[PDB]
């Protein structure tokens, strides 16, 4: 009801998690669990590809469509930019029914 | 090739194929006879200004042109052209004349 692809079996959850590294244990024996962990992150790349495929369209239409454009008119900032403190902004939501067809 | 048998189809379509784009028209047309079947000296009147004046001639001639951009694309043709495209030319033509009615 979000909208969006409805998927028996989604693309899974990857899940992440540093390995407890301890810091010294004590020189006698101790049967209660470490609460004293070196502290660390990490960090990495990630990647995801994901193939897509299409449906072209087929209007015999005469007269031409309503289509997604940015304006000619000037402005401080571009749309879909960063500014001048390098923070990326989206300016509208962009839907995706653009195009015509017939019932 | 009789006279109850049509000489051609109506082909008026446009297809996009990749890199290549073939668009076809098809209209009626009506030659009437032009100079009453003569050649005839065509110039300028005697009393024009020297930047108008011409010498030639009319024939009894039509000709057929189809070099409009519209005669070939139409509007939403026109419109796939110039919003997906870097460029374009035109490789090759085919011309058609037929079901010719000569009415007296």
């Amino acid at each position: 009801l979000m909208g969006g692809f409805g998927l028996k079996h989604p693309p899974p959850q990857i899940l992440i998690k540093n390995t407890p590294v301890p810091a010294n244990p004590s020189t006698t024996f101790s049967a209660a669990k470490f609460a004293s962990f070196i502290t660390q992150y990490s960090t990495g790349q990630v990647s995801v590809e994901i193939e897509w495929e299409l449906q072209k369209e087929n209007s015999k239409r005469w007269n031409p469509e309503i289509q997604y454009t940015s304006n000619y008119n000037k402005s401080v900032n571009v749309d879909f930019t960063v500014d001048t403190n390098g923070v990326y902004s989206e300016p509208r939501p962009i839907g995706t029914r653009y195009l015509t067809r017939n019932l | 090739d009789g006279v109850g048998n049509s000489s051609g189809n109506w082909h008026c379509d446009s297809t996009w194929m990749g890199d290549r784009v073939i668009t076809t028209s098809t209209r009626t047309w009506a030659l009437p006879t032009y100079n009453n079947h003569l050649y005839k000296q065509i110039s300028s009147q005697s009393g024009a200004s020297n930047d108008n004046h011409y010498f030639g001639y009319s024939t009894p001639w039509g000709y057929f042109d189809f070099n409009r951009f519209h005669c070939h694309f139409s509007p939403r043709d026109w419109q796939r052209l110039i919003n997906n495209n870097w460029g374009f030319r035109p490789k090759r033509l085919n011309f058609k004349l037929f079901n010719i009615q000569v009415k007296e």
